[PDB]
């Protein structure tokens, strides 16, 4: 039940204000099992509608003053299906996943302005082969990055 | 399962960090009751069953029918693979669905080297299955003659009686085996016995070779 999740993500974005990643890698162990956990199916919609949010947001609290984006970059680039490699019952969600992509286009809609010219060729070479290695979407934001990509 | 793939296709680091997340996918099988020392024994992977018997899988893990994995090693023709599940104390002699052993199947793919390190182990030459025939019944059967020969290093008999009656020379005689059936007749097998449909192997062997069967046994 997301019931022990939705603790963990109120109270965790009150307690995560000013601490740096180091606390996040200390949450990696935290949101690992987190994601292993609740088979079910309708109930923790919540728990992974709140805590996406609660590391995207520590995403955003990282990259709101300096960035380097490398360990960021290397953070997701790194692991994608790191809790979705255990779990032998893949329970055929695609609920959160248009808000997990959608979400993180948006984000990189908020910083594909003006941020810094280093770190966008390697995210966005990094995306258009998520597009290959996705296989499977709505097609909409994978036109998305490689349509605002051409515009470049 | 998952791990039938992996095992299946061979993914190295896939297949180590499956088993280093989760030990217990070595332990677990499919519906079929096949491990995955089955199937890696199968697809004939050497570094994944040196894994998996590196951990300490149970050698004797039998299937639903009974299909021990030295019938996999024997039959597999992979000369390593047997090098490792005799090194970890495999069962020379076990029984599978129908009553064979490793034996039968190293046999049928003529591989010398697999048959030197079962009969070397204490592998039984006479081993029958539940049709009473022995290897020298199937290899003479195909046509394996070093094989057979091989089975004479450990001093097999020659005249085992098959579910028929028939021995390895009537099946010698029957696969129209020349050279296989001077060979037997020469290091001892006999001419004497009847099948049960009362046929001496004189009578089976067409084109008068029963003349210079029974002239290679005076002489």
């Amino acid at each position: 039940m997301a019931d022990g999740g939705s603790e963990r993500a109120d109270g965790r974005i009150v307690k995560m204000e000013v601490d740096y990643s180091a606390t996040v890698d200390q949450r990696l162990p935290e949101c690992a099992k987190l994601a292993k956990e609740g088979r079910l199916q309708e109930v923790i919609e919540t728990l992974l509608s709140l805590e996406k949010q609660t590391r995207t947001a520590s995403d955003m609290v990282s990259t709101s003053r300096i960035l380097v984006a490398v360990v960021k970059m290397c953070y997701e680039a790194k692991e994608w299906d790191l809790l979705n490699e255990n779990i032998m019952l893949l329970s055929k969600r695609r609920s959160q996943l248009k808000q997990a992509v959608a979400k993180m286009v948006q984000q990189c809609c908020t910083y594909v302005e003006e941020i810094t010219d280093l770190p966008i060729k390697l995210r966005l070479i990094d995306t258009l082969r998520m597009v290959t290695e996705g296989k499977i979407y709505v097609e909409i934001e994978r036109a998305r990055l490689t349509k605002t990509l051409a515009t470049i | 399962l998952m791990v039938c793939n992996l095992a299946y296709s061979g993914k190295l680091e896939e297949l180590k960090e499956s088993i280093l997340a989760d030990k217990s996918l070595a332990t677990r099988t499919d519906q079929d009751s096949r491990t995955a020392l089955h199937w890696a024994c199968s697809a004939g992977h050497t570094e994944i069953v040196e894994f998996l018997l590196q951990l300490g899988v149970p050698v004797n893990d039998k299937d639903d029918a009974g299909w021990s994995p030295l019938h996999i090693a024997a039959s597999a023709g992979r000369d390593e693979i047997v090098k490792a599940l005799l090194g970890k104390g495999a069962q020379v002699n076990a029984v599978n669905q129908n009553g064979c052993t490793p034996l039968h199947y190293a046999a049928s793919k003529n591989r010398h080297e697999i048959a030197v390190m079962l009969l070397e182990g204490g592998a039984n030459p006479d081993a029958k299955d539940h049709y009473e025939a022995t290897a020298m019944h199937r290899a003479a059967a195909k046509g394996n003659l070093k094989m057979i020969h091989i089975l004479l290093y450990y001093k097999a008999s020659t005249n085992i009686q098959d579910t028929e009656g028939n021995t390895p020379l009537h099946l010698a005689c029957d696969e129209e085996r020349v050279e296989e059936a001077k060979l037997l007749v020469s290091q001892g097998a006999s001419i004497y016995i009847e099948n049960k449909e009362e046929k001496t192997p004189l009578q089976v062997a067409k084109g008068g070779l029963g003349l210079i069967l029974k002239r290679m046994v005076e002489g």
